[PDB]
RNA sequence: GGUGAAAUUCUUGGAUUUAUUGAAGACUAACUACUGCGAAAGCAUUUGCCAAGGACGUUUUCAUUAAUCAAGAACGAAAGUUAGGGGAUCGAAGAUGAUCAGAUACCGUCGUAGUCUUAACCAUAAACUAUGCCGACUAGGGAUCGGGUGGUGUUUUUUUAAUGACCCACUCGGCACCUUACGAGAAAUCAAAGUCUUUGGGUUCUGGGGGGAGUAUGGUCGCAAGGCUGAAACUUAAAGGAAUU
């Protein structure tokens, strides 16, 4: 069944530290401790250790991210702006 | 035994257009209602077009004229414009002058 | 004690039978069997070290070196990113914004690494408890707990005193007092809540 | 379209799924076409493209990962190389080549 | 063929402007207001404060040697009336009756294609 | 009085006498 | 009590060889004494003259021309061009009520290192039979006219250089071009390039620029 | 400068004005219309990508799958809230100059939040064609948007071909409009507000004199602001709608 009505994870800080703080910890432990897709091997199996560090169990590939996610929205801006500017050069 | 009170009546409308401004006043109004005129005048006076002829190289010279498209608010428009009031009957035609 | 990831790259040594290791900020997306080039004639690629000239305005570098040589210096930590917002081919330079919003002027040949730094959003999370900032600070250096000269002695501090907990003299202090007087905002040419657009130019 | 074409083929013709039985197929020249997924490491794309340049075979590369390739040829799993020994009903081999 | 300048009448309402240049913009010659001659601080746009600005401009033009002038008259425009003043047509015939030469005229109000929002609020300015 | 503005004045009061509730509660 | 203009000295201003005549104005700048010379203070001027001015024709009232000072011989100056923009007054008439418009830009190079943005436009015209008052094109029609002039004005650009783009500016060469790909289109009366501007120069090419004298 | 006129303000340390450049962010003028798309809210620079949708056409297929719908869901202007970024302009608050009997209002100059964006909340509006959706019938007229048909039709071409754009006739589907009342209505007005005491095509929602009161209370949603739901006591003979002089 379902055991909280909204804090979820955050439940094991009970009482403490006041709601806005468990809040924005909770959106960011969930996507912290989510599975992903990898790139590589097309498997749901990319967890992170040592944040920025996220690591396929499959396929053992290890690459850079986020602290609590694996992308963030500034890395892809920039993967795609540099592909924008590689392709204005060559193309 | 709820109880109300008054209410009201109604003009086609459309959905949504974007505003412009009074170019006196600055007033918010929109496009749809925003009395809308065109002021196309020479850029000399009817008079001064002599003495700016025979003051100018380049015969006939250009006479270019100055364009601008003035929105006025119905207010504004009401105590300046060509607007002025009508009767019930005349305020349904529609033709220009 | 660095939110950042690195990345151990191995090259080979151009003029003797050995690799020779390097460790890089590892920039957000590289991953294990990358292949990461490095110099004036490398592909724009992230984790690819260029120099400044080579890359194009709007290009997004990281671990950029101040002048050629000192190996990296900018825009290091998670997240950061320098931009390259012009060129001036002639006396070989390069005009940058650095994450802090100063414009600066670096020597064309001075190398960046593509990308952003990862380790990004590390800040956003409330680190929510003593015991976490603790461990945190356990890891680079003694700068932590720390108490405030209002609530110490007046041999301790200048704030120190009182019968009650004030500091009873602007806490805003020149740049030429000397140590032991600066305690508080140092030379600080604006002060309190931060209203409206700052970064004015 | 090219996926209307495989899901025909799927239903006609004789298929093999994996990389194994690509290149045993291969091996024994029974494959006509191979499809190859593009999340696939590009050594097993260049041991399969060298294979198939000794049985002289045709090569498509999907524009899609194994997931999708999965679901193209009707399978609730992932796969990421198809062989196409006998087409069935489809066009498939001179649709292209 | 004469020597020319650019007069470049801003006629704006609550003041107006006459100063002449070269032909690049430059080099400046004999700006004056309305302003500068009545002392009334509401005359200002008013046609015969642009008609005596217009003739010391004229003067000082002739002294320096200006024969011609192009016009290029202006309204405070941006977001604002973008509507010439009076003083323009005053102007004009000042400086045409002037002596001087009238060569093109042009009208170089800036116009923006609908930006940065007017003043005055939702409601505008009310009397 | 307009409506809007009697509207706004109940509202002031409704939060007012919230206030002075949650003190008891 | 200094007086300025005993010391504002005239000078000169002639045209490169490329329009028809090329005396066109006289310019004050100061007398170029140790600091602040007068060949830096006149080297960067730029001087807006009517086309009808520098090629006699009237036919030409509209286009002015920028052109940008570059060298000096001597108290007579040859300069170069800059740009070319059209008149307010005449764009104003143009745009007229119960019609559609439709304009172009492109970012483009010749065949030397000179990039310029060259913005075209274009109105509907009403086909001498017709009945209606309005005269709008669909929203596709305007869309591949935008495409043909667009392919046009690059293919007219990266030909020549500077000299020969203003050379077919001059005489509305691109603008019958334009009419003669949009006739199995849409109608289209006043085709006109609005603007021709700068934005990027090369490195100075003295030879090209004094190979435009008497 | 700014105004009805002023002052506040800036200014020979050289303002305002001119020219040449640059940066920033917002906005898409004129064209722009009794025109278009969209469930509405709403949507106007170019180009490309992504997926969607209507109408038309169809001697295509299914075959009654449909209509409206408490509950229950998605979207929902502006303001507002949370957190980052951005922060040019305008500008709740506030400060100031003036006017004024007063003027902590209108006018003027500054200007915080906001105005923009990203990720979430809120969920209201004269959110108005205060006209619910579906379906049928009933009067004339012309114009317009989209699609289709036909015409020895005009023009551009390559005199003369196709197409494209126009013209004529017709047609389906839309935004609407002009005229009239066979009708309807308290009238204002209405091609729907008609086909209703000659009262019944199908279906959902809401109202029962005015105030109190959309208040109190209780629940529920919400970070809050608040939203949804929602009385009674008590009072009162009028309140109100269209038109008339
Ligand atoms: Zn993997
Ligand atoms: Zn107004």
């Amino acid at each position: 069944a379902k055991r909280t009505k909204k804090v979820g994870i955050t439940g094991k800080y009970g009482v403490r530290y006041g709601s806005s703080l468990r809040r924005q910890v909770k959106k960011l432990e969930i996507q912290q401790h989510a599975r992903y897709d990898c790139s590589f091997c097309g498997k749901k199996t990319v967890k992170r250790g040592a944040a920025g560090i996220w690591t396929c169990s499959c396929c053992k590939k290890t690459v850079a991210g986020g602290a609590y996610t694996v992308s963030t929205a500034a890395a892809a801006t920039v993967r795609s702006t540099i592909r924008r500017l590689r392709e204005m050069v060559e193309a | 035994p709820k109880k109300r009170a008054s209410n009201g009546r109604n003009k086609k409308g459309r959905g949504h257009v974007k505003p412009v401004r009074c170019v006196n006043c600055s007033k918010s109004i929109p496009k749809d209602k925003a009395i809308k005129r065109m002021a196309i005048r020479n850029i000399v006076e009817a008079a001064a077009v002599r003495d700016l002829s025979e003051a100018s190289v380049y015969p006939e010279y250009a006479l270019p004229k100055t364009y601008n498209k003035l929105h006025y608010c119905v207010s504004c428009a009401i105590h300046a414009r060509i607007v002025r009031v009508r009767s019930r009957e005349d305020r349904k035609n529609r033709a220009p002058p | 004690g660095r939110g950042a990831p690195l990345a151990k790259v191995v090259f080979r040594d151009p003029y003797k039978y050995r690799l020779r290791e390097e460790i890089f900020i590892a920039n957000e997306g590289v991953h294990t069997g990358q292949f990461i080039y490095a110099g004036k004639k490398a592909s724009l690629n992230v984790g690819n070290v260029l120099p400044l000239g080579s890359v194009p305005e709007g290009t997004i570098v990281s671990n950029v070196e101040e002048k050629p040589g000192d190996r990296g210096a900018l825009a290091r930590a998670s997240g950061n990113y320098v931009i390259i917002i012009g060129h001036n081919p002639d006396e070989n330079k390069t005009r940058v914004r650095l994450p802090s919003g100063a414009k600066k002027v670096i020597s064309s040949d001075a190398r960046g690494v593509i990308g952003v730094i990862a380790g990004g959003g590390r800040v956003d999370k409330p680190l929510l408890k003593a015991g976490r900032a603790f461990h945190k600070y356990r890891l680079k250096r003694n700068s932590w707990p720390k108490t405030r000269g209002v609530a110490m002695n007046p041999v301790d501090h200048p704030h120190g005193g009182g019968n009650h907990q004030h500091i009873g003299k602007a806490s805003t202090i020149s740049r030429g007092a000397v140590s032991g007087q600066k305690a508080g905002l140092i030379a600080a040419r604006r002060t309190g809540l931060l209203r409206g657009s700052q970064k004015t130019q | 379209s090219i996926n209307q074409k495989l899901a025909l083929v799927i239903k006609s013709g004789k298929y093999t799924l994996g990389y194994k039985s690509t290149v045993k197929s291969l091996r024994q020249g029974k494959s006509k076409l191979i499809i190859i997924a593009a999340n696939t490491p590009v050594l097993r794309k260049s041991e399969l493209e060298y294979y198939a340049m000794l049985s002289k075979t045709k090569v498509y590369y999907f524009q899609g990962g194994n997931n999708e390739l999965g679901t193209a040829v009707g399978k609730l799993f992932r796969v990421g190389v198809v062989s196409i020994l006998e087409a069935g009903d489809s066009d498939i081999l001179t649709t292209l080549a | 063929s004469q020597v020319f300048g650019v007069a470049r009448i801003y006629a704006s309402f609550n003041d107006t402007f006459v100063h002449v240049t070269d032909l690049s913009g430059k080099e400046t010659i004999a700006r004056v207001t309305g302003g500068m001659k009545v002392k009334a601080d509401r005359d200002e746009s008013s046609p015969y404060a642009a008609m005596l600005a217009a003739q010391d401009v004229a003067a000082k033009c002739k002294e320096v040697g200006i024969t011609a002038v192009h016009v290029k008259i202006r309204a405070t425009g941006g977001t604002r009336t973008k509507t010439p003043g009076p003083g323009g047509q005053a102007a004009l015939r000042a400086l045409a009756r002037s002596g001087l030469r009238i060569g093109r005229i042009e009208d170089v109000t800036p116009v923006p294609s609908d930006s940065t929002r007017k003043k005055g609020g939702r409601r505008g300015r009310r009397l | 009085m307009r409506a809007k503005w009697r509207k706004k004045r109940t509202r002031r009061l409704k939060r007012k006498r919230r206030k002075v509730r949650a003190r008891s509660k | 009590v200094v007086d300025p203009f005993t010391r504002k000295e005239w000078f000169d201003i002639k045209a490169p060889s490329t329009f028809e005549n090329r005396n066109v104005g006289k310019t004050l700048v100061n007398k170029s004494t140790g600091l602040k010379s007068a060949s830096d203070a006149l080297k960067g001027r730029v001087v807006e003259v009517c086309l009808a001015d520098l090629q006699g024709s009237e036919d030409h009232s509209f286009r002015k021309i920028k052109l940008r000072v570059d060298e000096v011989q001597g108290k007579n100056l040859l300069t170069n061009f800059h740009g070319m923009d059209f008149t307010t007054d005449k764009l104003r008439s143009m745009v007229r009520k119960w019609q559609t418009l439709i304009e172009a830009n492109v970012t483009v190079k010749t065949s030397d290192d000179y990039v310029l943005r060259i913005f075209a436009i274009a109105f509907t015209r009403k086909q001498a039979n017709q009945v209606k008052r309005h005269s709008y094109a669909q929203s596709s029609h305007i869309r591949a006219i935008r495409k043909v002039i667009s392919e046009i004005l690059t293919k007219e650009v990266q030909g020549s250089t500077l000299a020969q783009l203003t050379s077919k500016l001059i005489p509305e060469v691109i603008n019958k071009e334009i009419e003669n790909a949009t006739k199995d289109i849409f109608p289209l009366q006043n085709i006109h390039v609005r603007k021709v501007k700068l934005l990027k120069q090369p490195k100075f090419d003295v030879g090209a620029l004094m190979a435009l004298h008497g």
